[PDB]
């Protein structure tokens, strides 16, 4: 995607949105970092810093009542 | 290839040939960007300018890379230029990329005589 | 080189090449030119002994025992 030989998208093909721009700009789309992810908590769905990092900590337990909460 | 040197020497020829080739090399735009510029012939109006896009490399086009080549167009211009990617495959003008190629295969086939006769 | 005198073409070089032939090795020759690869193979006889690298390299001219493409 780097160098041109596929579409980049933000993240995927269709299911991107232009506003994940500003975070995935360095990275051509790709979700690379904890740091990303936390951005996208922040931008797409209004989440505090801290709340967004409490998403990526969640995302590392994998629990099963912990995510059905932070899904809606 | 090969050669950095005979390509960027050829991309000269190129500049010195073509004013959109020149005006890229001048706007020096880095390198996705530049290379959809350079895909493309630049077609320019009272007002406009629209880059015809070779469509053989349509998937290099996309929007964040229009909007970045607008903005140095307009650099250029030095006035808003309204410019937009087009596909339109029509080979009638030359983009700076096709540009550079057809002087080097005829300088090589000169110089291909040139070996060939020194003798021994 | 672009320089190639025209002695050196042939009494010098040649002359070098000459008394050492074996092990049957096809002679090509790559003139390195500034615009391309002409591949003129000149195979006119001389199939080289080993012990030449080290008596060629001694002439103007540095170069290897490639692997070698007409083999393949």
């Amino acid at each position: 995607r780097k160098h041109g030989r596929e579409e980049i998208s933000y993240p995927d093909v269709q299911w991107q949105h232009e506003s994940l721009k500003p975070v995935l700009e360095p990275t051509y789309g790709i979700i690379l970092y904890q740091e990303q992810v936390m951005q996208i908590a922040q931008v797409l769905s209004g989440y505090t810093l801290g709340g967004a990092d409490m998403l990526r900590r969640a995302m590392g337990k994998k629990k099963p009542e912990e995510m059905a909460k932070q899904r809606s | 290839e090969k050669t950095p040197e005979l390509a960027a020497k050829l991309a000269a020829e190129a500049i010195e040939r073509d004013p959109w080739a020149a005006q890229v090399s001048q706007l020096s735009l880095p390198k996705l960007v530049e290379q959809v510029a350079l895909n493309a012939w630049k077609e320019e109006s009272d007002n406009a300018v629209c880059l015809h896009l070779r469509s053989s490399q349509r998937h290099l086009n996309n929007r964040g890379a229009q909007q970045k080549l607008a903005e140095a167009l307009s650099m250029l211009k030095g006035s808003t230029v309204e410019l937009t990617i087009v596909e339109d495959d029509n080979p009638a003008v030359r983009t700076p990329l096709e540009w550079r190629q057809a002087i080097y295969e005829e300088k090589l086939a000169q110089a291909r005589e040139s070996i060939i006769a020194d003798n021994n | 080189t672009d320089r190639q005198i025209d002695d050196q073409l042939l009494n010098r070089l040649r002359q070098s090449l000459e008394p050492h032939r074996s092990g049957t090795i096809p002679v090509h020759l790559y003139y390195q030119r500034a615009d391309a690869r002409a591949r003129l193979r000149f195979g006119a006889t001389w199939r080289v002994s080993p012990s030449d690298r080290l008596l060629n390299d001694l002439r103007g001219l540095i170069g290897s025992e490639q692997v070698e493409l007409e083999f393949d």
